[PDB]
């Protein structure tokens, strides 16, 4: 009886004569079931894609495929589910599944003895049954002919416990994978495809208006991804199109956008019931009634992942096909299914997405529910949310409905806009991106210009030209933005690339490429902006057209950056441009340009362009670049001439013997007005070094010396000091952070200080100092006449028997105001020794680092007394320390003191139990100004990492 | 006693609106500043600023860092007992093993707390009654195995195909795995649980070389360039050079070893004993063993840095502690509920997996 | 208006629904891309990326969509970039 079976599916499924053929993309599919690996042959097939796309229509040209021949041969039978057209509530059997299907039931009782090993299932559209799982357990039905629900029975199915060792073919959608992909074994993927992207182009490309505005509206539509991709479907395309022919011919009656998905539905929406009504008018009360119905229902449906709605969830809105029918005349809700019960599914899943969203927008116009009887997934409701706040179209909804609308969701979105732009430690630049996307799709001025107001620093990544303008966009309405950054890694890399999409060219005149105006445009933005001082090129590879075009949009007067950073970024090609804009825009006064190697040419227009009378840079970073010795030279030659240079850094490249004796020489003499000087981790040497600082020792400009990670001898501290002795120094903070000082040589040092005034910061980090020479530090800082500030002893070797002479350092000094202790092993009895001092608060002290220093939980105690009545402390350090329970109790306890007023604490509050975390949120509480963070060097009062940047 | 009580702990933005709109539907159908966690963006990194310093490393000193904290930014939320974890950075993919299969997780996916794996590979069926045990992944990640208790051989994966199917046997019939292990040279190891060390070919699935030691000494296993290096409740450790096929060294330790682990650059070994101290070894040298710390309780699980200059730890006493390389001094601790288990890190340095009961936590790497 | 591809397992789901797409010589592709498909699979999974070549339109022009995160994307189209360049010479 297979032949009545066949002929029987053969006259059901005829409806695509020119579509089904023996394509090359279906050997494909018929060979799929074959082993590709010699040892695997996979028994499941998995076809996912957008919706629009004809998946249901390739399993029907399979089926009648499998019907005629060439498709399937091996396979005795193949049988067809159309799930979405039946209900999955009533329990029935699998037998009764196929009796319906396959019009003679005798065949079955044979066919199940030999058929398991060669038979097909083809089950189209389980999408809706992703909400029938109870997710809690499912009991496996083992056998046919069992009286149970039938989705029990296809989660059998999927799990090859019912029928196994047969072949299954599942047709599903992108987003409905999330739930399938665990339940089922080792299956095979194949992405299904629309149409490509240049028949997509030249249907757009044909259709719009071109009444002046042509490409930029092109180009809006075409790049946009969002809707450039869904718009894969024929469909789609096919309302896109007519859409825009619409509005063409709707010339001057019709306002809404052309640029963005909602602009073009609502469009073909609102027009649609305006045919209706006999001359322009309101919609009657049950007609409002009608569309409500719809949208609640279809935002239902949305929040419960359902796209059937059967009847009785027609009757819970009660809602009636005829009165949709005859409200809209455009296809909206089609019927589908054959049996006695009746489904309605939407035409395409964007007009669901559009109901859905337009619900929130006519929920509080009345009190609608006297007349009702009752993260993927959501992107699209919520981008057409975002949309339909443009005040065109809410005009058009007053004049339907007759009352001002204004919905109440709008704050809700400006409020969590605005949550993004207040951060605590930066903002993350994806949500950014995301909130730019967002606004763009409303194209109102109010709404985005009150969304961006409390950015002020913004940090962007741009790969894509969309990005580009939709950037540019929205950064016209940040009139607070103060700091920016950008990346852009590889999207103006390379100078000349010269395509055209089509086979002929969109427009017969360009002259110039799509990218070039759109980064000209972006740039001429940020060049426009009054309160922005800053600009960061992040890690940007730049050709030298595009530096051409920055450099030339800079130069404008109405550019106020007074930063411009490179220490990241490869624009070697572009720098006679960036000479040529140095001595032109004149509010430039920072720019760092490190790790960029410097040839002779480029040094020497440098220097000629520092030179010029025009340019006002006064700050100059050149670490990392490589130099020469007429590089050398023509440093020299630029400091004894007239600049207004006052701080030079030279960090990380080696300085040799002649280039040293020119610099100081350069130095020495009285025409030289240089303030600050960096040369850590160069290539002094003793020599060097004695050399440097009898240069120096004639110098009466410099304030700032920095000469960490250098080799210093005993001689070069005393020639330091012999240059230190003499009156008009004016040199302020020195930094010798690695520099090896040993013996003698910290005896100088402890003379030098015991009676010196105008030096009032003294770095001496990672050095071999010990209790010995610490005798003298202290015993030098206990007189009156020493007016240092602040003291740095981080990684010096320290232990316990200092203590004592710190407290008394601490009781008596009247000027020191910092004392940090970073890597020294006191311990606690050097702690409590040091706490016996400092609960008297004889001092001004306001600042104890006291991190890494081995603190156990003994000492608490003693800390806790010496924090709770001291209240000139302000900021204090202990991270990297092992606090037991009790401990940090008590540490709480004396930080909820009303007398101290410690505002910076560094703790790492993540270490600790449920109690110590629940009794800081409650000191959090207390006091609203502590800030508790890890980062406790992050904090700059003052000037501290002048050295640093 | 000391309880710590979870919080949601990422608390996007985007949930936060998803969230926000979510209360308003029902509130309206019924007549009838916060602080969000930075998402794994693309599932690679986080896209944050460094900490600051006090001072600047030299020339040299570029590549050299160590950690600051820990931050937690997702749970997976595996059903059962958890005993093994995997991280492969380069593919983005996390294997939680327990006694009745495998799940596999995808770092793509922005979700606070996960529930639906990527696959569910379970052995348990095919069998009347069988248990897993640890399961090993390679450094290329394109391969996977797994050992058991009643299990007839270690099974073998394939994570390079269009396809995740069952490659190989590998047999070793009567045996507990206990322990696994890969080579460069193309072959496997595993150390059983009456002291056997077998070796197999990797392509063409034969037994190549057997070692015999005494009862539990095969707990642990560490392979190098030629040496194999064990140790179990014996209290001892043994090495064996594969070309002569025999011991070359035995050392006593006054406690049960419980973990070993080598450094990638430097040449030492690390040892976690079950008293709660840990102990250096000179893998070259080998002159003597030097204690650097100690703890209440006892220790497994250890791990070196990718750069070799620190490592972490984590045992039955509800914390997760990171020590200093040059001498051993503690950095950090991260509470948890219960005896940790199991934990693992990637290859650039980034992430951090850790699963104490049922469900594995992804810590963040903040330096 | 219809095309098949498969999709391995490890790619996810997330990452094919923003390809990027250049324009070459049709010329070119059949000799870059060549016959074989074990080496466009190692180059695919190498790169952690997945691309398709499609020459149906009448000009000289062929059309590339690669998929995948930014990063990826950017090294499979310098690589592709790299070996047409080699070859044209």
């Amino acid at each position: 009886d297979l032949q009545d079976y066949k002929a029987h599916v053969i006259a059901k499924f005829d409806t695509s004569v020119d579509l089904h053929y023996d394509s090359p993309e279906m050997k494909l599919l018929s060979d799929a079931f074959k082993p590709y690996q010699k040892t695997f042959q996979p028994h499941t097939i998995i076809l996912h894609g957008r919706p629009g796309v004809g998946k249901s229509a390739l399993a029907r040209s399979i089926v009648l495929g499998w019907a005629q021949g060439k498709l399937f041969q091996k396979m005795s039978f193949v049988i067809f589910f159309s799930v979405r057209e039946i209900k999955w509530t009533e329990k029935s059997s699998l037998a009764q599944l196929i009796a319906k299907e396959c019009p003679d039931s005798w065949d079955l009782v044979t066919k199940i003895m030999s058929q398991p090993e060669r038979l097909l299932f083809v089950i189209d559209g389980l999408d809706d049954m992703d909400s029938v799982l109870q997710h809690d357990d499912m009991t496996l039905s083992r056998d046919w002919k069992d009286e149970q629900p039938i989705y029990i029975l296809m989660y059998s199915l999927l799990r090859k416990a019912l029928l196994p060792q047969s072949f299954l073919i599942i047709t599903t959608r992108n987003t409905g994978l999330e739930k399938l992909k665990s339940m089922v074994v080792s299956p095979l993927y194949i992405l299904v495809e629309g149409l490509s992207a240049s028949r997509r182009s030249q249907l757009v490309l044909e259709n719009i208006s071109n009444e002046s505005d042509r490409i930029q509206v092109f180009h809006s539509l075409i790049e946009n991804h969002q809707l450039f991709d869904q718009c894969q479907a024929p469909s789609v395309c096919s309302l896109v199109c007519e859409a825009l022919q619409l509005q063409k011919k709707l010339g001057k009656r019709c306002t809404l956008p052309c640029q963005t998905l909602t602009g073009l539905y609502a469009t073909l929406v609102f027009h649609q019931l305006t045919l209706k009504r006999p001359s322009q008018s309101a919609l009657s009360q049950e007609e409002q009634i009608t569309l409500v119905g719809l949208c609640m229902m279809a935002a239902e449906g949305v929040w419960t992942m359902r796209s059937v709605f059967y009847d009785d969830d027609l009757k819970n809105y009660s809602l009636k096909e005829s009165e949709i029918l005859a409200l809209f005349h455009m296809n909206i809700l089609l019927q589908v299914g054959h049996n006695s019960e009746q489904c309605y599914v939407f035409s395409h899943l964007s007009l669901q997405d559009f109901f859905a969203a337009l619900y929130y927008v006519l929920e509080g116009l009345e009190e609608w529910n006297q007349h009702f009887c009752f993260d993927t997934r959501l992107l699209g409701m919520k981008r057409f949310l975002f949309g339909l706040m443009n005040k065109d179209i809410l005009k058009t909804l007053e004049v339907l409905f007759e009352y001002p609308v204004i919905p109440t969701v709008e704050q809700k979105l400006q409020h969590w806009v605005s949550l993004i732009a207040q951060q605590v430690n930066g903002t993350s630049p994806m949500d950014t991106l995301d909130a730019f996307y967002c606004l763009f799709e409303s194209q109102d001025e109010e709404f985005v210009g009150g969304a961006l107001k409390r950015f002020q620093e913004v940090w962007l990544l741009i790969n894509q030209k969309m990005d580009l303008k939709v950037s540019s966009y929205c950064l016209k309405h940040c009139q607070n933005l103060k700091a920016i950054r950008v990346d852009i890694r590889d999207l103006l890399s390379v100078d000349n690339t010269l395509e055209l999409c089509p086979v002929v060219t969109v427009q017969e005149t360009q002259c110039k490429p799509l990218l070039m105006e759109w980064w000209g445009n972006f740039c001429s933005v940020l060049g426009s902006l009054r309160n922005l001082k800053e600009l960061d090129l992040g890690d940007s590879i730049l050709s030298q057209r595009a530096m051409k075009i920055l450099c030339l949009e800079l130069r404008n007067q109405s550019c106020r950056i007074q930063k411009l950073t490179f220490k990241s970024a490869e624009v070697v090609s572009g720098l006679k441009h960036l000479w040529k804009l140095l001595f032109s825009n004149q509010n430039l006064k920072y720019l760092n340009l490190g790790n960029t190697p410097m040839k002779d040419d480029d040094m020497k227009l440098a220097c000629e362009a520092l030179k010029h009378p025009k340019c006002s840079v006064e700050t100059l970073r050149l670490d990392s670049c490589e130099l020469t010795i007429i590089g050398y030279e023509m440093i020299s030659t630029l400091l004894i001439s007239t600049t207004r240079l006052k701080c030079l850094s030279l960090a990380k490249n080696r300085v040799g013997v002649k280039s040293m004796i020119s610099l100081g020489n350069a130095l020495s003499s009285s025409m030289c007005l240089l303030q600050k000087l960096i040369l850590d981790n160069c290539g002094l040497t003793p020599a060097s070094c004695h050399l440097l600082v009898s240069a120096l020792f004639s110098n009466q400009n410099l304030t700032h010396l920095c000469l960490s990670n250098n080799s210093l001898g005993t001689e070069g501290v005393q020639q330091l000091c012999q240059f230190l002795r003499n009156p008009e120094c004016a040199l302020q903070r020195l930094i010798l952070n690695h520099c090896n000082i040993v013996d003698d040589a910290y005896g100088f040092l402890a003379m030098r200080l015991a009676n010196n005034t105008k030096l009032t910061h003294l770095s001496l980090t990672m050095n071999p100092v010990g209790d010995g020479a610490m005798k003298l530090l202290c015993e030098a800082l206990k007189e009156p006449t020493c007016y240092l500030q602040e003291l740095e002893l981080v990684d010096c070797q320290l232990t316990q028997n200092c203590c004592e002479d710190l407290a008394c350092m601490i009781t008596t000094t009247k000027h020191l105001k910092s004392l940090d202790l970073g890597n020294n092993a006191l311990g606690d009895k050097g702690v409590i020794t040091l706490c016996e001092g400092l609960k008297q608060s004889s001092s001004s002290l306001r600042r104890l680092g006291l991190g890494a220093c081995k603190l156990t939980s003994n000492c608490c105690e003693a800390l806790s007394l010496a924090i709770s009545c001291n209240p000139h402390l302000n900021s204090l350090n202990l991270v990297k320390n092992d606090f037991s329970t009790s401990g940090m109790l008590k540490l709480c306890s004396a930080f909820q003191c009303p007398v101290s007023n410690l505002g910076i604490i560094g703790l790492w509050k993540q270490e600790y139990y449920a109690r110590v975390r629940r009794q800081l949120e409650e000191v959090e509480f207390v006091k609203p100004h502590v800030v508790i963070d890890g980062d406790w060097y992050a904090s700059d009062e003052d000037d501290r990492n002048w050295w640093k940047n | 006693d000391p309880q710590p009580v979870w919080d949601a702990e990422p608390q996007f933005c985007q949930g936060f609106l998803i969230q926000g709109l979510w209360e308003l539907f029902m509130d309206s159908r019924q007549k009838n500043a916060d602080k969000f966690l930075k998402p794994l963006s693309w599932g690679s990194e986080v896209l944050e600023s460094s900490c600051n310093q006090p001072s600047t490393a030299l020339w040299q000193l570029e590549r050299f860092t160590v950690p600051q904290a820990l931050q937690k930014v997702r749970v997976l939320k595996h059903q059962e007992l958890l005993l093994v974890v995997a991280v492969s950075s380069f593919t983005r993919h996390v294997f939680t093993c327990s006694q009745s299969g495998i799940k596999v997780w995808n770092l793509v996916n922005q979700v606070a707390e996960d529930r639906d794996p990527e696959s569910h590979l379970k052995c348990s069926v095919q069998d009347n009654k069988v248990y897993l045990r640890t399961c090993l992944l390679s450094s290329n990640s394109r391969t996977l195995f797994a050992g058991g208790y009643n299990l007839p051989g270690v099974i073998v994966w394939d994570l390079a195909a269009p396809s995740l199917y069952e490659k190989c046997q590998l047999p070793c019939e009567g045996l507990s795995c206990q322990a696994l292990a890969n080579t460069k040279e193309n072959m496997a190891l595993a150390g059983f649980t009456d002291g056997t060390v077998r070796i197999w070919d990797l392509r063409t699935q034969e037994i190549v070389r057997n070692l015999k030691g005494p009862t539990n000494s095969a707990r642990n296993l560490v392979v190098k360039d030629d040496n194999i290096w064990t140790g179990g409740l014996d209290a001892c450790l043994r090495c064996w050079d594969l070309r002569m096929a025999k011991v070359s060294l035995e050392h006593l330790f006054q406690s049960q070893i419980m973990s070993l682990a080598h450094s990638p650059t430097e040449d030492w070994l690390l040892l976690g004993l079950a008293n709660g101290q840990h102990c250096l070894f000179n893998s070259r040298k080998r002159d003597q063993v030097l204690t650097v710390d100690t703890k209440d309780n006892t220790i497994l699980g250890l791990k070196f840095s990718p750069n070799g200059k620190w490592w972490a730890s984590v045992g039955m006493g509800n914390f997760i502690t990171v020590h200093s390389m040059p001498t051993g001094a503690k950095l950090f601790q991260v509470p948890e509920v219960g005896p940790v288990r199991c934990f693992d890190m990637t290859e650039n340095g980034r992430l951090i997996i850790t699963g104490s009961r049922d469900c594995a936590s992804v810590y963040h790497i903040k330096y | 208006s219809l095309r098949l591809r498969t999709r391995p397992w490890w790619f996810p789901i997330q990452e094919v629904s923003n390809p990027l797409v250049l324009y070459m010589e049709a010329w070119v592709a059949e000799r870059v891309i060549g016959t074989d498909q074990a080496e466009i699979s190692e180059i695919e999974w190498m790169c952690q990326a997945l691309l398709t070549v499609d020459s149906v339109n009448s000009g000289n022009l062929a059309e590339i969509t690669i998929f995948g995160q930014p990063s990826a994307q950017t090294r499979m189209k310098n690589i592709l970039l790299n070996m047409a360049a080699w070859h044209k010479e």
